[PDB]
RNA sequence: GGAGAGGUA
DNA sequence: GGGTATTCGCCGCGTACCTCTCCTAGCCCGCAAGTATCCTATTCCTTGCAGCGGT
DNA sequence: ACCGCTGCAAGGAATAGGATACTTGCGGGCTATATGGCGGCGAATACCC
């Protein structure tokens, strides 16, 4: 009973940046990349296989597409296991003796250190440095890699969101490479883009999500759909039974008999220990090891070395293997509860299996057929019907138009919604790019790092209602981050009182956030938060702090200032009403001054 | 295990190395084996009868499974590579056993041509005619010519006429399984029956165990395919093994010994028992290797092959790699790590160059020297000093 | 009864049930004149002690891990007040009686006034209490035929 | 909840109590109504009922 | 605005 | 095929007035599940000095 | 007379929680098929010859 619900929050509006990087992404040229045919040919004959044509199709279109000018956002999406990462590893070698910082970013660790072995199998032969970042990585690696980034020792990086911790200043992008890109939501997969708009950008999934399906659809991003599997992979029998241990048992016995491997979906972290046992007394004779997210972040470096080198044959899991680990030696799958699962997951869940010539069989354990509530169960037949090679591209267009794509300025990629057009789209996007192509004028992003930290939890923007036009929404956001005068902040404060009337919450709190902002830049202030229990300010190496009325300070309320750092001061106020908050800063800030020097 | 070897051995020698790719699908099942593989499977059994060396794999299971009679892999089966020695009226009395008709302009399956020194086939199993051209008691070309206009589209080294399954599917071989039926099992009135299915002629899932009542003959032990010079080479053990399998498999023919649809035969004649088994296995010398030291006798020898020290690595001890920092400096023979993949080879390249440890990688484990650091790229999986000649396999296992 | 007919209810694996011990009604909240004024039913709280057992899984059909027992509340009766009306949203109702076909079989006959003949045709209803009424008729041409609902 | 509160709310035998006498209350819950559910209407009745 | 019920001539 | 006979399905079924009560699912917000990141905190390896004994 | 040896102070490193995101599904809170008519007439089969 627990529940607490109906909360509010806008804290930030969206389709004002989504506009601005797509509208300095369409200004700046991109990268018209050298082909090398010998040297890359020679990389061609270190591949131990020989590819489909149709993965050849989707290699010539990557390659003579990113020997371009233009802006390359292609769509690699093929189905699972159909040789998709090479293609990725060819646009990023081809990329990389041009020297240009290829980025690949995958939803998990698991994916990370599997790509770490494979693209570093793969570069055996070349100068090149490779890469990954993770919480498995040490802090103390983490600090110097981070460092040989910005030299640009490093010339490809994998990792996790821990690369977009946004303190990560490369040398020189060329590329970005996103895996099974059907996560993130948009702000992380858009954060990259921000700081280098005219960088590549290659985009590998196997399910897309419907918003990039319909824009690729759209034209605004290329499209190479894979068939063609490319070897002995049969079709992964999915049987959908009600949950019974005897079927689980002689699966089991199947698969430990055949010699193979096997994935025990779980998917819910508390009782999988529990299940561990439950499942070793049906199956004694297995070898069993636990596998999720939530060990000491060592353990399952052990417990994937040892099922890589089959030291166990069932692993119960979470979803963490929903990602597409590939280990071909395992064929089966156990999903104890496929109730609560979407279509792509599932199809993801059918994708680990197979991966080889061997049959591999997929075990759905439902609940009781009348007792599958109506969304299971047509999800059920629907991935019961089509088990085809090949078919994942007709499931993601299936759950496209079911769910919906999301709006395409925006989040929440899946969801109808009521979108804004596609050719209003186009207008707004060539509006604001002749608009700020014009005066040149620098971006959001830009003038987010010269722009001190002036977060104060404060729902602070240019509302909808306020202004529809998110375009001259984007013009006024960019006149006021270049105001330099307070004066320029009343001609731009009596300028929306003209356009539009009375000046709503959000807008002039933004107002007073550049006023802030701007004794802050002319005192030498770097860094203001604040929050409920006070907040934090850092001050320069040249601060216009007095030190001696800054100890007296301290000492006049020490309940209220803290010393932390060298410029880290803590203040300590019970900060619940916002007005009164922005006017504790502001007066403070004014009595700062009082003492500047 | 068996897959283990597989590649094990592939990384520690030379030789052809293949296995038995055996049913996937379980004692009594309910499925297909995936017929490609059956295809696979005979290929094998094939070459059982003549190969003069070779290196197969086989574990406890296959032995088990009980095998097709032979006589049908002599009879309808045409893989023929190009070292068959082998003359022109041979194949022309064969192909008469088999049935087929002389035409010099082959249009129709069960045709062949044999003029001078040409050999022509029209086969029962596919639409296509060959020319053969027969030279000196032996082969020479596989001709895909023409149907009418008798030109070649490719010149094939070895034909595969395998037969899509186990059993012949003709109909006097149906007409068998339903007299072996009426013999042994029963028919009731039932259009899903398989009885009444073979009636009709169509394949069920698990139609390979009701295999003998195809043949109307007992199901050979695969070792009379053997060749006289094989060598038995026991891995684990037997005399659990064995019995183990009997046990899983009885323990599923009674748990499955309900179901007048699918009645199922006697394990006896769709497999071997333990016993009868062990009375084969006197038949061929045997090696049996066990990590463990057998006393004295003849025919024995116990052979230095101790474990390695404690060699793990540790980020708590200041210097990470202490154990193979100091076991290499008391270390005399030549030292091979055999790293698995060819990357993690500079995982381990970068890594013992931090103790300015070069391992240089070589082919052969006969190349080793007196002194001197060297690796693999295999599939070992735990390391070992062979004492015998201050050898030693210090494998990726052997530092975590 | 109702709870007799209705409960225990199984489960469809058949791993626990529900069961019932008794039901008992609430204090009104308000009385007859206050929910007259305010405006809302006039009723009362029905607590019912359900009982939640557990099997044990690997132990065959019929055993227990555990069984629970609470007291919890489903639904607001209206209760008829001290004359027969009931206060529903302080308009008072009543009920009236209904007569109505009392389940059972029923035969009968249209009058000759069918088949331009004069000839009778009897049929049979078997009416249910709850569920699907079953007909029986002859036929003109002496032929007995049914219809279901 | 739903199904006591549709009946004894709005339903087609719940009717409005006529309470203009003592009388007409108490002759209104004797009334034997033949409608409803599970019985005839007032335009589809014949002479004989 | 639509159903449901009751009423008058 | 054609002719008559039975059978199914739609067409209608009074006007005017007065009174009263009652007219819902969906969807999306936030919970659950998962995944990743960011902290303090407290626990835990680990080592140096302090001091205590030994020939 | 001090060397050598262990015990605890220190001090950090890590790891363990607590928050911050992102994906699916679901539930609640609002808020955006019933069985009791009948006669007439006409079109559409049923059957029979
Ligand atoms: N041209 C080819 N011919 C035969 N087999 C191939 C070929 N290309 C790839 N494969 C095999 O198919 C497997 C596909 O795995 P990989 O992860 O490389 O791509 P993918 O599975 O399509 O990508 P994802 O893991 O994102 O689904 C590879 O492990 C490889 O062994
Ligand atoms: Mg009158």
């Amino acid at each position: 009973s627990r529940a607490r619900q109906k909360a509010a929050e806008k804290v930030r509006d969206v389709a004002a940046e989504l506009l601005d990087i797509y509208a300095q992404r369409a200004a700046k040229e991109g990268f018209a990349f050298k082909h090398d045919r010998e040297q890359y040919q020679l990389f061609c004959d270190s591949f131990p296989f020989e590819t489909t044509p149709d993965q050849a199709q989707a290699i010539n279109a990557v390659l003579s597409d990113m020997c371009q000018p233009l802006a390359m956002d292609r769509l690699v999406c093929g189905d699972v296991g159909f040789g998709k990462t090479e293609v990725a590893m060819r646009a990023a070698f081809l990329a990389v003796d041009n020297h240009k910082q290829v980025a690949v970013l995958v939803p998990t660790t698991l994916l990370a250190q599997q790509h770490y072995d494979n693209f570093r199998d793969r570069f055996a032969n070349w100068p090149v440095r490779i890469e990954m970042i993770s919480r498995f990585r040490s802090a103390k690696e983490q600090t110097q890699i981070l460092a040989e980034v910005a030299e640009g020792k490093i010339d490809i990086l994998i990792g996790t969101h821990k690369l977009l911790q946004s303190d990560v200043k490369f040398k020189d992008l060329g590329l970005l490479i996103v895996d099974e890109e059907h996560r993130f939501g948009v702000r992380h997969k858009e954060r990259i883009k921000a700081m280098r708009a005219n960088v590549d950008i290659l985009t590998l999934t196997a399910t897309p999500i419907p918003r990039t399906l319909n824009m690729a659809m759209s034209g605004m991003r290329d499209l190479s759909i894979i068939a063609t599997p490319p070897a002995r992979r049969l079709a992964v029998k999915t049987f959908v039974r009600e949950y019974d241990s005897m079927v689980v048992r002689e699966a089991i016995l199947r698969e430990i008999l055949r010699g193979g491997q096997v994935y025990y979906l779980y998917n819910d972290v508390e009782n999988i220990q529990k299940a561990a046992e439950r499942l070793a007394e049906l199956v004694p004779e297995a070898r069993i090891a636990i596998g999720h997210g939530q060990m000491r972040e060592r353990e399952l470096e052990r417990v994937m070395n040892d099922f890589h080198h089959q030291r166990f044959n069932v692993l119960v899991c979470t979803t963490i293997i929903e990602t597409g680990i590939d280990i071909p030696t395992a064929n089966t799958i156990i999903i104890e509860r496929a109730d609560h699962f979407g279509l792509a997951q599932l199809h993801q869940l059918r994708g680990r299996v197979g991966r080889s010539h061997h049959q591999a069989y997929a075990w759905l354990l439902t609940p009781h057929p009348k007792a599958m509530t109506t969304d299971a169960q047509k999800r059920l037949e629907a991935i019961a019907s089509l088990e085809d090679l090949g078919a994942g591209f007709a499931l993601a267009t299936h759950d496209l138009e079911i769910r919906g794509a999301g709006e395409l300025l925006g989040e929440e990629q899946s969801g109808s919604m009521e979108t804004i057009g596609f050719s209003l789209y186009m207008e707004l996007l060539e509006n604001a790019v002749d608009a700020l192509k014009a005066g040149r004028e620098p971006s959001l992003e830009d003038l987010t790092s010269q722009q001190t930290e002036v977060e104060l939890r404060m729902p602070s923007l240019l509302p909808d209602d306020f202004i529809p036009d998110v375009n001259t929404r984007l013009s006024f956001y960019k006149r006021i981050a270049s105001a330099k005068t307070e004066n320029e902040l009343e001609e731009i404060k009596v300028e929306l009182i003209d356009r539009f009337g009375l000046l709503p919450d959000p807008a002039r709190t933004l107002l007073d956030i550049a006023r802030l902002r701007q004794q802050a830049q002319k005192l030498g202030i770097r860094k203001l938060e604040g929050n409920e229990k006070g907040g934090v300010i850092e001050f320069a190496e040249k601060n216009h702090v007095n030190p001696a009325w800054l100890i007296g300070l301290l000492q006049k309320q020490p309940q209220h200032y803290r010393l932390d750092g060298p410029t880290r001061l803590k203040f300590i106020q019970d900060l619940s009403e916002r007005k009164t908050r922005i006017e504790w800063v502001r007066q403070f800030m004014r009595e700062l001054e009082e003492n500047a020097i | 295990n068996a897959l283990r070897l597989h590649d094990e051995i592939s990384q520690f020698t030379d030789q052809m190395v293949m296995n038995l790719a055996d049913w996937e699908t379980l004692p009594y099942d309910s499925f297909s084996p995936h017929q490609d593989i059956i295809s696979s499977r005979l290929s094998t059994l094939y070459q059982l009868p003549t190969m003069q060396r070779g290196v197969l794999i086989v574990p406890v299971n296959t032995l088990m499974q009980r095998v097709c009679p032979h006589s049908f892999l002599h009879g309808h089966a045409l893989v023929m590579k190009k070292g068959q020695r082998l003359s022109r009226d041979a194949l022309r009395t064969q192909l008469d056993s088999a049935g087929y008709r002389h035409v010099d302009q082959v249009m129709e399956h069960g045709e062949y041509a044999t003029r001078g020194a040409l050999l022509d086939l029209f086969p029962m199993g596919s639409e296509l005619p060959y020319r053969l051209d027969f030279f000196d008691d032996e082969i020479d070309s596989l001709r895909v010519f023409d149907v009418d206009s008798q030109r070649t589209l490719e010149e094939v080294e070895a034909i595969n006429l395998l037969p899509a399954h186990e059993f012949p599917t003709d109909k006097a071989a149906i007409e068998l399984f339903r007299s072996q039926w009426r013999d042994t099992f029963e028919v009731k009135r039932d259009p899903e029956h398989i009885y009444q299915q073979v009636s009709k002629g169509t394949l069920p899932a698990g139609i390979e165990y009701w295999q003998p009542l195809f043949f109307s003959e007992p199901l050979p032990p695969l070792f009379s395919y053997f060749p006289a010079n094989t060598l038995l080479v026991n891995t684990g053990d037997l005399e659990t093994s064995a019995e183990r399998f009997q046990a899983d498999t009885l323990a599923r023919f009674e748990n499955r010994g309900v179901d007048p649809m699918r009645p199922l035969l006697p394990p006896q004649s769709l497999w071997l028992r333990v016993d009868e088994l062990f009375s084969e296995l006197k038949n061929w010398p045997r090696v049996q290797l066990k990590t463990e030291h057998l006393p004295t006798k003849a025919a024995n020898a116990n052979l230095g092959f101790q474990k390695l020290p404690d060699l793990a690595v540790q980020a708590q001890q200041k210097a990470p790699l202490d154990a193979l920092r100091k076991f290499l400096e008391t270390f005399d023979g030549p030292v091979v790590f055999s790293v698995e993949s060819e990357g993690r080879r500079e995982a381990l390249g970068e890594l013992l160059a931090r103790i300015k440890i070069a391992p240089q990688r070589i082919m052969r484990l006969d190349e080793a020297s007196d002194r001197g650091r060297y690796l693999m790229i295999g599939a070992a999986e735990h390391g070992f000093v062979d004492t015998v000649r201050n050898l030693a396999l210090i494998c990726e296992s052997d530092l975590l | 009864a109702a709870f007799r007919s209705v409960f225990p209810i199984q489960s469809y694996s058949g791993n626990s049930e529900l069961q019932y011990v008794s039901y008992r009604l609430g204090e009104p909240v308000f009385d007859v004149q206050e929910c007259q004024i305010r405006g809302v039913t006039y009723s009362a709280p029905l607590r019912v002690k359900l009982r939640l057992v557990i099997y044990e899984r690997e132990a065959p059909e019929g055993t227990v891990k555990d069984i629970k027992e609470q007291e919890v509340y489903m639904g607001e009766i209206p209760l008829m007040t001290d004359n027969g009306t009931f206060v529903i949203n302080g308009t008072e109702r009543v009920i009236v009686s209904q007569l109505h076909r009392s389940p059972g079989v029923f035969f009968d006959s249209d009058k000759g006034k069918t088949h331009s003949s004069g000839k009778v045709l009897y049929n049979a209803r078997i009416i249910p209490y709850r569920g699907s009424w079953l007909d029986f008729e002859f036929d003109p041409k002496d032929n007995l035929f049914v219809r279901i609902d | 909840s739903a199904a006591v509160k549709e009946f004894f709310g709005s339903s087609q035998l719940s009717q409005f109590m006529d309470q203009n006498n003592p009388l007409s209350e108490i002759t209104h819950k004797r009334r034997i109504s033949a409608l409803g559910p599970g019985g005839l209407t007032r335009e589809r009745a014949g002479f004989e009922v």
